[PDB]
DNA sequence: TGCGAAATTCCATGACAAT
DNA sequence: ATTGTCATGGAATTTCGCA
DNA sequence: TGCGAAATTCCATGACAAT
DNA sequence: ATTGTCATGGAATTTCGCA
């Protein structure tokens, strides 16, 4: 079999409700599976319409030959169906309640949560306005199993943005504390 | 003046007054028979006057000038005492056009890396459009690749809400633009300064220099027109469309598309190359940096039969950026301070202002 | 189609596919193992929908739609098949600039006469001046000599009224135009015929057949521009100050000036030219004739080596004038009726109305 | 003496008042003494202003060496005096109550009132008009003396408009009537 | 080892403009 | 303190398929 | 029958434009 | 049914003044 690339599978999910960020709600989740490279986009819910508006923009720029997701109402969808269908993108689904991506990916998505998380409390509605850097963040961090940052894999140069200080994704004790306390 | 045409008169030979001439006086007034007919000699400390008067006429260059004295005066070296005018009318120098060319364009490098510089611009306005009038274009200078932003107006703002978007991507070294109020801003320089954005800016009213995306700008709206064809002008909606069929066009005098050039690998669009599926990932980009290295590079073209090249301390004038009806095309004259490049200087305008500026926007002065 | 790639598959030789190939069936497909390597061949009548699919993406021309097809495809002939659709896209075909240039400039001869032939036009508008806002510039095509009027619009009725005054000194055989609103309109035309003045238009939007009073445009604004450095553009009252400026003036490749043509002496200006006080005005009006018939024409100036020069029944396209902001610059395909000289045509536009232009304003039809 | 030439002596005069036309009542009348070419301009008054306002306009056009005339207000005034001098214009009186021109100069200003007066005649006050028309009649009628019209001796050219019919400028017995009725 | 035709490369031409 | 670019379709040149 | 300098001629460069 | 033009100032070329 022929050794994977990217653009050949895309991982998408929905992270939310989160507190609003100049109206919005969620955040659409694509990660390319050969390189783990991330995009994140803002929607305002859930749905098959913020989903098409979201990889509308994703897909001027890049087409993936399979996007894959839970069975997520907004990807099951028939519109979804028949935008994928036009694009010629296969869509593939994990089954109910066993979520499967791959290591990488699953490893990915967990660093965005966590990561998120962390630079959320203090300013949790503050978000819209640190994807940018968010996004930096991720795609030039380092992976331990191959030898680069997907940036280095997706582009095949260094970035003018290293993240050397690779920081805590743990909270401080400080920030768990007024992380409990916005939950009241 | 006097002494000269005294000495003259009786036969005693003068430098410049060739002695084979019949040198004689009449109506209080000393003449020479030439082989055009007999003219008058005026004394030196008239010739100016004379000069003046002829040249002003019209504004006329040095042979029209020429043509009108000869008619009643002969003395020697009239075209120097000539152009020594024409040095010094000020009205001449300002609004006559120059007859010699810029010295051949310089094809500057081709950046080593996709983000090392950004082209940016907008294009505008269009037909509204959903409330759009603008398009931000932003051109990666090593691979051609393209980003559209449709905006309603091309200011600072918009700028700084569409590259926040695009640098969620990657952040360039450099930005280059024009001298557009919507990148020279100082909002703009915060915004770049606080990412470790070096702005570059092209000379001014040079648009040559932002030629990467200009020449883009001209793709772009090439394929607007046909995709509207008898349809009305309804472009926001094809922004996308035209985005991604650009990047994933072929430059036949490289054989590759932006995209290729970006990534090392076609996407799922139509009609995508196949020819590194067995290689892997790694063996693709190594082939990818060898490509990247080794694309074609134009070279400086000859330099046309009457062109200049600026040189320091040397005499120049600027061009008027946007000259009233009936007014000069040129600023008063200027020194040149630096040369940065064959085809850039530094001037000193008079002010004395320090200008970068391209030498197409300006002349030798004419006359030394 | 079907039938060519069955008997390929079996290994019986058919024109157009080299024999040295193995020609193999996969996935339902016939392929071809090329040297840049695997491609599919496509049926026949498959291939007209997929040199269009891959055209479409951006509309490309021939090579860059090519390298999309060779990605996937091979077959015979392929370039044959782009190129014959690029000939029918009608999107490409009005929108795409050409890259033909024209052919070389005619050098028309100089009327033999003064009054011969008249070429006139507006200047402006101008800052208003005393309620004035244009000029009326007459140009005698054999003398050069102008006759200025301010006018406050460029209408009939003023080129009327000005042309009255002119034509109390004589009336000319022709009066040359563009296709000015203020000469086209029906009153112009009777206000000629009137008076034996047959009407001469350029072709349109090409102000190149106007050059003679077009070129002296810009000495009259430059001319005024000059004389209105530091001062308010009052320019009403200097226009008989450069009319008798400009008549005066040498022109270096002649060595006269425009007054000098029209009358063979020089009136009471400023270094008038003496050189036939002792001829009688009949031995001066001889060499007037003399001067007037052997003066300086230029010629006809080398075709660049990339020109096309117009045929009878050829395929052209006219620019659109004034293009609407993305909307094709080209009217669409139509046929060259006769050959006026090698700059000019009469073209059959598919309406079908006749029209005459130049070709300057045309571009032959890409792909026959 | 070197020999006579266009431009070396304009001969000018008014005639009027004539009828209004247009709003101007009379006729400067400019003819080159060599030519015998004539230009004409209407004008409100004889006055130094009308004359310098026409003159301005045929000045524009060529200079004269000399401009004669008689001894009319307009042409003795200081103000004419300097206008002439500004453009190194030299003046030329004829004595008082004895005007001499030159023969050519006397005969083409015999024809020029004569002219008028057969064509003013009917139409008394539409002269304004005419006035273009009159001068190329004027310009373009052969010299018995010379062998010339003025046309060719100032273009050095045949015009385009030759009056080959010189009619009449003696008045039709019809014409005798009609204008003695005018003066009632 | 050379031919005719197809494929590829060459390159003039023109159009993007401005602050 | 900065700097022209590159799609396009005929033509010229090279390569291909076959001896 | 030839030299150095002045005079003249040559000519690329750019700007007039539009209906 | 119509069609480029010509001022300009360096450079190249020619002519001049003198032997
Ligand atoms: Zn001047
Ligand atoms: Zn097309």
């Amino acid at each position: 079999d022929r050794p994977q690339k990217p653009f050949d599978k895309f991982f998408i999910d929905y992270i939310g409700p989160l507190p609003p960020s100049q109206g919005y709600l969620y955040v659409l989740v694509v990660v390319d599976g050969m390189t783990g490279f991330t995009w994140l986009y803002p929607t305002k819910a859930p749905s098959t319409s913020a989903t098409v508006k979201s990889l509308n923009v994703l897909t001027s720029i890049a087409i993936p030959k399979v996007i894959h997701s839970d069975q997520g109402a907004a990807f099951t969808s028939s519109t979804f169906a028949e935008w994928a269908k036009e694009r010629g993108i296969h869509l593939e689904f994990s089954t109910p309640y066993h979520p499967q991506s791959s290591g990488k990916v699953e490893r990915k998505n967990s660093d965005i949560k966590r990561l998120l998380t962390k630079l959320l409390v203090g300013r949790p509605t503050k978000w819209y306005d640190l994807l940018p850097v968010v996004q930096l963040a991720l795609n030039n961090t380092y992976s331990p199993v191959l030898k680069y940052t997907p940036h280095q894999l997706l582009f095949g140069i260094d970035s003018n943005t290293p993240f050397a200080n690779q920081d805590t994704l743990d909270l401080t004790r400080e920030e768990e504390l007024s992380l409990l306390q916005e939950i009241r | 003046l006097d002494a000269e045409l005294d000495q003259l008169l009786q036969g005693h030979y003068i430098k410049g007054y060739p002695k084979q001439y019949t040198y004689f006086l009449e109506d209080g007034k000393v003449k020479v028979s030439r082989p055009e007919g007999v003219k008058i000699i005026p004394p030196q400390s008239d010739r100016q006057k004379i000069v003046l008067q002829a040249h002003n006429l019209a504004h006329t260059g040095r042979e029209a000038t020429l043509l009108k004295i000869a008619n009643l005066y002969w003395w020697p070296n009239m075209r120097k005492d000539v152009v020594k005018q024409l040095g010094r009318c000020q009205q001449c120098l300002i609004t006559n056009a120059s007859n010699k060319a810029s010295g051949p364009i310089l094809r500057p490098d081709r950046p080593q890396k996709p983000f090392d510089k950004f082209f940016i611009d907008y294009i505008g306005p269009l037909p509204p459009s959903q409330g759009y009038l603008y398009v931000l274009v932003v051109v990666d200078g090593m691979t051609g690749f393209t980003w559209l932003y449709p905006t309603k107006a091309p200011s600072t703002s918009a700028t700084v809400k569409s590259l926040n978007v695009l640098t969620s991507i990657a952040i360039p070294k450099v930005i280059h633009s024009d001298q557009g109020a919507a990148f020279t801003s100082s909002t703009f320089a915060e915004w770049a300064k606080e990412r470790g954005i070096h702005l570059e800016f092209s000379t001014p009213y040079h648009p040559q220099s932002s030629g990467k995306v200009e020449r883009k700008n001209s793709d772009i709206k090439r394929l607007l027109t046909k995709l509207l064809v008898g349809r009305p002008t309804k472009w926001y909606d094809l922004l996308p469309v035209v985005q991604l069929a650009l990047n994933n066009t072929y430059s036949p005098v490289l054989k590759y598309t932006p995209h290729q050039l970006l990534f090392g690998i076609d996407s799922n669009t139509p009609f995508a190359n196949q020819d590194t599926l067995d290689l892997t990932r790694e063996e693709e980009l190594s082939l990818l940096q060898e490509i990247r290295t080794s694309l074609y590079h134009p070279s400086t073209p000859p330099a046309s039969s009457r062109s200049w090249s600026p040189v320091v301390g040397q005499l120049v004038q600027e061009r008027v950026a946007r000259p009233a009806s009936l007014r000069p095309r040129w600023h008063k004259p200027s020194t040149v301070l630096k040369v940065l490049n064959p085809r850039t200087v530094v001037i000193l305008d008079h002010l004395g202002n320090n200008r970068t500026v391209s030498i197409d926007n300006l002349k030798p002065t004419s006359h030394q």
